[PDB]
């Protein structure tokens, strides 16, 4: 019976708020209807009704038919719309975590020679650095955008 | 990673609950219909006996 985990079981999207509210209201109403109603058939006092009625053999005949069987508003488990969707939902939402979440401390596992990392090593691991520097020279921008704010320029004046 | 891992349990629980919720509605409606039909027949017989 997850109370606080069923309100936050959805993602960042607020689109499932309407679906979660409808499911909770339907479950509470169904449980309340079964507890407010009596869990038994009917009393059917034939002992005091057959001898009080005016017409002969009328209570006795009605009593016998009401205690047999009659139709009721019920269904069968043929239209399994929620059962068929359960397998598909697990196969797209719950099974996606087995390959996305599982793939996601390798940063600390590779150790850190930043005091002795070579710029040739950065050029080898990133040709993007070489291309950015080359185009930045070709257009002529000797400025470096956003360098001066965290790193002091140490011009004399 | 914590959010993605939590989603797997939540989606698996939410999938199973949907099938149970549909069964629970059908079972409550059947019991309510049978109780209402039995109470109607009892009330009709009692009212007729009490008038007679």
């Amino acid at each position: 019976l997850d109370w606080a985990k069923v309100i936050s079981s959805l993602r960042i999207t607020g689109s499932t708020a309407t679906q979660l509210s409808s499911f909770k209201k339907r479950n509470d109403e169904a449980r309340r209807q079964l507890l407010e109603l009596q869990s038994q058939p009917t009393e059917v006092d034939f002992s005091h009704y057959r001898s009080v009625l005016k017409n002969t053999s009328v209570i006795d005949k009605i009593e016998s038919y009401v205690k047999q069987y009659k139709p009721v508003k019920i269904d069968a488990s043929k239209q399994l719309q929620v059962i068929e969707s359960f397998e598909k939902h697990a196969m797209t939402n719950a099974k996606e975590t087995e390959s996305l979440v599982s793939k996601e401390l390798d940063n600390i596992q590779s150790a850190r020679p930043f005091d002795e990392l070579t710029v040739d090593d950065l050029t080898k691991i990133k040709p993007e650095i070489d291309a950015k520097v080359e185009e930045m020279v070709k257009k002529g921008k000797w400025d470096v955008p956003g360098y001066k704010d965290r790193f002091g320029n140490l011009n004399v004046m | 990673r914590i959010d993605s891992v939590s989603q797997l349990q939540n989606v698996a629980e939410t999938t199973k609950v949907l099938f149970d919720v549909s069964k629970e509605t059908v079972e409550l409606e059947s019991e309510a219909f049978e109780l209402k039909q039995k109470v109607e027949l009892a009330h009709e017989a009692k009212a007729v006996l009490d008038s007679w």
